[PDB]
């Protein structure tokens, strides 16, 4: 998109989420990043939905073909592969997006946490599929991710925030789908809440709302996983 | 379930 | 898809359609039609949801991209345009099959009567996004092929086959809203239901649910013309 | 509407 205005590829990507267009979304973002800007918050909240409606139907795709292969010629594998092979250079691009130069410029707190957050959900959808010599070494990438983000968020966000909260949500579902690790999702899970649910008497109607959307998600997992 | 994260 | 089988590659499309990748189920069905042979009912259905999946997308699109642009920098026309041509580059390649050679190949009157529908479609569709010198070329080509599917469907089939009744509930489509003739749209659903209903007797349980199935449809429509 | 002509 190398001859696009930065300025009609976001409104672009603006009217292909209209359309319900994401692959295009998803191209007309990536080349806004490219531009080498730094991206606004409205901004990076356009990649972030264009990538996740990407892989989000590759990943659906993956289970069902996934869910067949485990119940049974060569084609529903090979099939599967493809659509595996498509869902990882999808990860791979938003990660290059990341490490070229997203995460490197990104210095206040809201940007790099947001980042962060994202680098550690593309490391997740490549450890689901993973099953060989890198499986470990991708979910210590999520992990690793996750766990900068945590620790700028707890600093430097409160307790409310929607950013951090999706954040512990997400990483919440990393613990508990991923890690083999339950408990440490279910702690991460209440703590969140719970220190959320003290700071509410501090918010606008508006940020009430917002917050309280994501507090909700993370009560809907603890009554899942309890 | 993770942030849907699917609509701006 | 010229390196692989025929069979593999109705295989694949079917299980593309069950992970919703319907993009790759139109391929797979292309690669499947350009071995040669002809197609069997079930693979003709195949061929046929798949590009009415992906046409239908872009028709939506195209649809909200159209409204953003009528209700207002060259931005909107520019994508509602990229959007166009991709579809009507998805027409011309259902079209193409069918002319090479699905069409000429198809003898008995259940494959030929299919595949001029499919025809008729795909004009229809390529009318409802043309503006200038071929929109009244390409209107006369939807009706035409409508008009041989129906000549030979109200010769060779009953008028409870479900194939006959679908081709005239899209033929009343094409006089509604493309051809600008109503009242012809409304007389061929009313004649098409009622000598429908006439031979519901002759049908089997199965049978009777295929045909009603779509004789509600000419009733929905009918009941939001008149 | 038209046959909706979506699912096999
Ligand atoms: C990862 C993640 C967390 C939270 C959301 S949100 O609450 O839906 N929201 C955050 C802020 N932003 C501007 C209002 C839009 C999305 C989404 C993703
Ligand atoms: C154009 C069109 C007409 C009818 C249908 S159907 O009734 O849904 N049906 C026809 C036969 N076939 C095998 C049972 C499957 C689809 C679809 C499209
Ligand atoms: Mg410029
Ligand atoms: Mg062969």
């Amino acid at each position: 998109m190398g001859s696009m205005e930065r300025a009609s590829l976001i409104q672009k990507a603006k009217l292909a989420e209209q359309a319900e267009r994401y692959e295009d979304m998803a191209a007309f973002m990536k080349g806004a990043v490219e531009k080498g800007e730094e991206l606004s918050c409205e901004e990076r909240n356009l990649l972030s939905v264009a990538y996740k409606n990407v892989v989000g139907g590759q990943r659906a795709a993956w289970r069902v073909l996934s869910s067949i292969e485990q119940k049974s010629g060569p084609e529903v594998r090979e099939y599967r592969e493809k659509v595996e092979t498509e869902l990882q250079g999808v990860c791979d691009t938003v990660l290059g997006l990341l490490d070229s130069h997203l995460i490197k410029e990104a210095g206040d707190a809201e940007s790099r946490v947001f980042y962060l957050k994202m680098k550690g959900d593309y490391y997740r959808y490549l450890a689901e599929v993973a099953t060989g010599d890198d499986k470990k070494r991708i979910i210590d990438s999520a992990r690793s991710a996750y766990q900068e983000a945590m620790d700028i968020s707890k600093k430097e966000m409160p307790p409310t925030n929607p950013i951090r909260l999706g954040l512990a949500l997400n990483f919440s579902v990393f613990h508990y789908e991923i890690a083999n690790s339950p408990e440490e999702a279910i702690s991460l899970a209440k703590t969140t809440f719970d220190e959320a649910m003290a700071d509410l008497h501090t918010l606008s109607e508006d940020s009430y709302k917002d917050s309280t959307l994501i507090m909700q998600l993370l009560r809907d997992n603890l009554t899942l996983w309890t | 379930g993770s942030i849907p994260g699917r609509r701006s």
